[PDB]
């Protein structure tokens, strides 16, 4: 079964740091694109970053970029962001999405209300 | 007081998953290691059923054998006689969005949906003399993707509202509705006496249904993304199931596990349509490499090659004994093989 | 037997006739353009539709400019997972894409850009061009002229663009408001242009969801459209 | 959030109803399915081609 | 010598079965694939059978009359091969003026294509292009006289030139002229003028946003044609005003470039485009 479960979270001090991880399962790592969604409170589900299958090719959403910084290892199976220097607007539950199916270039759903190849979420938040 | 729920889940699913293991003693690849190879199956196109304007999205075979209806999403369901190619019926639909069909057992009726949300049901038998609507089964709350008639005043349905459906055609109310899956429901099959029902939805996972209990009796999790189509073993105890991982995978409803995997490193195209043969041992595929694949069910081996569309292969059907095999496609032309 | 003779005859009849049906049909499913529109709640697109027309899974509307007939269909009751139903639209001649230039509420002009990438580069849509519609402009610049918008701590890129020399603003037309709405059309024209392999284009558009010219704009680039494709066809 | 809740419990409810099923071994599916095969191959025309004579096709 | 005209048959030869296998090629690849049965391809495919026609009905026995100077066939073969050869030749070029019309309503009329040019249209299309020809030639050399008003510089040219040989004159001549070359080879260069044109300021435009195909297809289509056919029409025209100074082995090597014409015809439309090549493997 396809099963994401994010790790790291918890309190950070405006400006510090933090590394989330999430542990994939039950499929080919290698062959997927990878996201990073988050839900801040009382808002829909956002986009942050995404990764290609090799790590060749990463983007940002704007308001994160020279923050964040997204990176998986296939080897480990595992997709880490390092985000540094978290402001007050980044308190959110970030949860990891995979691409709907491999070989793929698009990302379709990812954001979507419900969607099935994503973790549970891990809150993050700043004092 | 939340969190114990999901821990509790972890650990029902652990204990499954390991039930599963446990049972799983031997392998299906073991078992048949020792029987003979099927030996390569070559099909030629007896047939190509030619009249549709745009992309076939559905086709289904009469219980005679004979006839089949093909849905296109040019708007139109045409019935055809595959032993003389000759056109039955053409029937204009209201929404040119269809992309299911169905064939009543009896022959008296076809249904049809898609885009609008709505399974209609036409009457070919009409003392008028035409083919009319006779019913719009709505209530569903996305498009419809699948529909298999269980007699003449019974059709299940499944739908990308995330939801199965049973209804009463007479009534047109919806009997029973069947919820647990996840993403859209991409197809559905009915085992050989209609008690039981099986679907595969967009959530990698595939459920069997009871018709008339009306709840999940076991899901089967062995696929990576979205299932698009799956198919019962004529023996009502296994089915098959295609998804786009570019793999197909045979699942056992007593074992309550994938019993084996078809798959090949140069096949990296999703699986749009599956179907066995009558005694089961053929499993008949198609893909989006605009080719039908033909794999030994027990083996594993991939038999022989439908190649002959210059499309993708959207559907896939076999005769009810096993005489011929059609094969709709993108390029708007159905093809049967022999 | 002839029984059977009689039957064959019968069936023949009846082909023949389904056939002579079908043939007029033809006739006018290849004169009719299908376009499929496409975009946010919060986007204007009803408002489009509705000008064009002067519990559903789907909205049909039909429209004709000169004599070119065309077929416009918007998503009803569908869910916000499009993976798999927007494959029906693979072979329409244009995707009318509406954005809405934003300024609950989050940032709806990050995710229309990632809608459109998925779109653009989808394996069954890379033969489909896109008409983008860069909707609500007078609110754009309503709000950019008040200083408070979104692009400059949500597209740090901005603070560095500058307007192109091919922009063309309007005689009222302030300097900031040109330079935000064509960084937005630049936003959307980097991946359009990153992937577009030949088979299809994209067609930016300024909007403003009261308009008579959209219908004109919907024509002018179908047109464009299928001239590009014959044009590829006859290896120009 | 009671949605969140209901959710939970569905699912455990589920997960419950389908832990506490007979389930055989795989070696039994595998004879039974093999031995379905079996004993119909000679009435399968695609596995077993039939002559031109009685090939309605 | 044997050697020299051995080899000129052998070329005859292999242009007659060039001509013969590109066009069976091409008619057979047309009414086999049905996904290949688009009007369009159904001029193609008439034009391939007025090129087929020409090298089976036409081509040997004016190999034969260019190798031997003498007509071994008779004096109503003369009539009849001379009508097929002004038939076959004008419904080619018809055919070329019709694709070229086709293509033309393709690139600047593309929203109203497929209601334009539907198999109605092609049919009749096809129609007259080979009926048009076919009056005129057999009506020119057996209902009337492509002579009148000529005859005595007609009945000297009897004797200057042995065997068979097409006479024109000044009137007919030009007649000919008008009515196989300059009026549908007119009307095929302005409409691939204009292509060249639109097609030119589209790839502009895509260059220009995105940071000539045109030039090599238009100038292949159109340098064939004329190449082969200009020179022919010219001399033919022409020849009546210079009082018949034209010698005959110019005239033999333009009528054979001008059935290298129909050689080339299925290679310029039909092999050239992918379309083509896929359905054909
Ligand atoms: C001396 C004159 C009258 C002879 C005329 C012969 C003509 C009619 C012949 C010559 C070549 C022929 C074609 C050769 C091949 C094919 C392909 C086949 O799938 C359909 C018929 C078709 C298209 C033939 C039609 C008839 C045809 C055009
Ligand atoms: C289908 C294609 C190949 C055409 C088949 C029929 C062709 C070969 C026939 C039709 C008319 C025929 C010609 C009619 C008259 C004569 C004059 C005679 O003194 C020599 C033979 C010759 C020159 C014939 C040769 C063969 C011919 C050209
Ligand atoms: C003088 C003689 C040799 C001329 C021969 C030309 C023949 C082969 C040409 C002329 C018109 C042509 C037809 C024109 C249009 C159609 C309709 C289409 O749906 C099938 C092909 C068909 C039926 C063509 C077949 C070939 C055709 C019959
Ligand atoms: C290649 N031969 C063409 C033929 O030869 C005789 C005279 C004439 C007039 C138009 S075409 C033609």
């Amino acid at each position: 079964q396809v099963q994401l479960q994010e790790s790291g979270g918890g309190l950070v001090q405006p400006g510090g740091s933090l590394r989330l991880s999430c542990a994939a399962s039950g499929f080919t790592f290698s062959n997927y694109k990878m996201n990073w969604v988050r839900q801040a409170p009382g808002k829909g589900l956002e986009w942050v970053s995404d990764i290609s299958q090799s790590g060749a090719s990463i983007s940002y959403t704007g308001s994160v970029k020279g923050r964040f910084t997204i990176s998986r290892d296939n080897a480990k199976n595992t997709l880490y962001l390092q985000m540094n220097s978290l402001k007050p607007e980044d308190t959110a539950v970030y949860y990891c999405a995979r691409c709907p199916a491999p070989f793929t270039r698009d990302c379709f759903d990812v954001t979507s209300t419900t969607y099935a190849y994503r973790g549970q979420g891990t809150q993050v938040t700043v004092s | 007081e939340l969190d114990q729920l999901r821990q509790e889940a972890e650990q029902l699913k652990n204990q499954i998953r390991d039930a599963r293991k446990a049972c799983a003693d031997a392998t299906l690849s073991q078992i048949t290691n020792n029987i003979d190879p099927v030996g390569r199956i070559q099909m030629r196109t007896r047939r190509t059923l030619r009249g549709h304007l745009a992309k076939i999205y559905a086709m289904h075979w009469g219980t005679d054998s004979r006839l089949l209806v093909s849905a296109s999403q040019d708007g139109k369901l045409i019935i055809w006689d595959s032993y003389t190619t000759n056109k039955v019926h053409a029937i204009p639909l209201r929404s040119s969005w269809v992309m299911t069909c169905a064939y009543a057992p009896s022959g008296n009726y076809v249904a049809c949906g898609g885009l609008d949300n709505i399974c209609s049901i036409y009457n070919l038998k009409t003392r008028e003399g035409n083919v009319r609507v006779s019913r719009e089964l709505a209530g569903h709350t996305g498009y419809l993707s699948c529909c298999r008639f269980l007699d003449d005043n019974q059709i299940v349905t499944s739908s990308g509202d995330t939801t199965c459906a049973l209804w009463d055609i007479e009534t047109g109310q919806q009997t029973t509705t069947f919820t647990g899956h996840t993403g859209d429901v991409m197809s559905l099959s009915l085992a050989p006496d209609t008690r039981l029902f099986v679907s595969g939805a967009c959530d990698a996972s595939a459920k069997l249904w009871d018709v008339r209990e009306g709840m999940c009796r076991q899901t089967f999790t062995g696929h990576e993304s979205d299932i698009n189509a799956i198919c019962f073993f004529p023996n009502g105890n296994a089915f098959a199931t295609g998804s786009d991982d570019a793999t197909c995978r045979l699942f056992d409803l007593r074992a309550d596990q994938e019993l084996m995997t078809y798959s090949h490193d140069n096949i990296i195209c999703g699986i749009t349509s599956v179907s066995f043969s009558k005694s089961g041992r053929l499993l008949l595929a198609g893909y989006d490499d605009f080719n039908c694949n033909v794999w030994d069910a027990l083996k594993a081996d991939r038999a022989g090659v439908l190649a002959g569309h210059d499309n993708r292969v959207s559907c896939l059907g076999v005769t009810d004994d096993g005489m011929a095999v059609a094969t709709g496609s993108w390029d708007s032309f159905l093809k049967i093989w022999n | 037997t002839e029984d059977q003779r009689n039957e064959e005859k019968a069936q023949r009849e009846a082909n023949k006739k389904i056939e002579k049906q079908l043939q007029k049909d033809k006739q006018v499913y290849r004169a009719t353009h299908r376009l499929l529109l496409l975009g946010a709640g919060e986007s204007g697109k009803s408002t489009i539709v509705k000008q064009m027309r002067i519990t559903s899974g789907i909205f049909e509307t039909k429209f004709q400019v000169d004599k070119v007939n065309f077929h416009m269909f918007d998503v009803g009751a569908q869910r916000d997972e499009r993976r798999k139903w927007i494959q029906c639209f693979n072979d329409v001649t244009a995707i009318i894409f509406v954005v809405a230039s934003s300024s609950n509420q989050t940032n709806r002009l990050q995710e229309a850009l990632n809608l459109f990438k998925s779109i653009w580069n989808n394996r069954w849509l890379r033969t489909i061009s896109v008409i983008l519609f860069l909707n609500k402009q007078d609110l754009l610049a309503e709000k950019v002229l008040a200083g408070k918008s979104k692009i400059e701590d949500y597209f740090p890129e901005f603070a560095r663009y500058t307007t192109p020399e091919d922009a063309t603003p309007e005689p009222g037309e302030d300097p900031r408001v040109t330079r935000a709405k064509y960084f937005i059309r630049d936003e959307f024209l980097r991946i359009s242009t990153a992937s577009g392999d030949g088979r299809h284009y994209c067609y930016p558009h300024f909007t403003c969801s009261v308009d008579t010219e959209n219908i004109r704009r919907v024509f002018n680039d179908c047109r464009d459209i299928i001239q590009r494709m014959h044009l590829r066809q006859y290896e120009l | 959030n009671t949605a969140s809740i209901a959710q939970a419990r569905k699912l455990v409810e589920q997960l419950k109803m389908e832990a506490n099923i007979d389930r055989i071994k795989v070696s039994k599916a595998a004879a039974d399915l093999m031995a379905y095969c079996e004993a119909h191959a000679k009435e399968d025309p695609l596995l077993t081609p039939v002559p031109a004579s009685e090939n309605p096709f | 010598s044997n050697d020299v005209r051995a080899s000129l048959y052998s070329l005859m030869v292999l242009i007659i079965l060039t001509t013969l296998v590109g066009n069976l090629i091409v008619i057979v690849s047309i009414s086999h694939f049905k996904q290949l049965h688009t009007p369009t391809n159904w001029l193609i495919h008439s034009m391939a059978t007025v090129d087929f026609l020409l090298g089976c009905l036409v081509m040997p026995y004016s190999m034969v009359r260019s190798a031997e100077h003498c007509w071994y066939f008779g004096e109503v073969f003369c009539k009849i091969h001379t009508s097929t050869d002004i038939m076959l030749s004008s419904a080619s070029i018809f055919h070329l003026s019709f694709i070229s019309i086709d293509r033309y309503y393709a690139v600047c009329d593309p929203l109203r294509y497929k209601a334009k040019m539907n198999i109605l249209v092609i049919c009749v299309m096809i129609f007259i292009s080979w009926s048009v020809p076919a009056v005129f030639a057999f009506g020119m050399i057996f209902l009337e006289l492509n002579f009148k008003g000529a005859e005595e510089i007609y009945y000297k040219h009897v004797h200057c030139r042995g065997g068979c040989s097409v006479f024109f004159s000044k009137i007919s001549g030009v007649l000919t002229f008008m009515t196989s070359f300059y009026i549908p080879g007119s009307i095929m260069l302005c409409v691939y003028y204009r292509i060249y044109l639109i097609a030119k300021e589209q790839a502009r435009l895509i260059s220009d946003a995105n940071q000539r195909k045109a030039v090599k297809t238009l100038g292949i289509v159109m340098g064939v044609f004329l190449i082969c056919w200009c020179p022919f029409f010219i001399c033919t025209v022409m020849d009546p005003f210079l009082h018949y100074i034209i010698p005959p082995t110019l005239n033999d090597v333009l009528i054979w470039f001008g059935y290298l014409n129909s050689t080339f015809n299925p290679m310029v439309y039909a092999f050239f485009y992918p379309w083509f090549r896929k359905a054909l493997k």
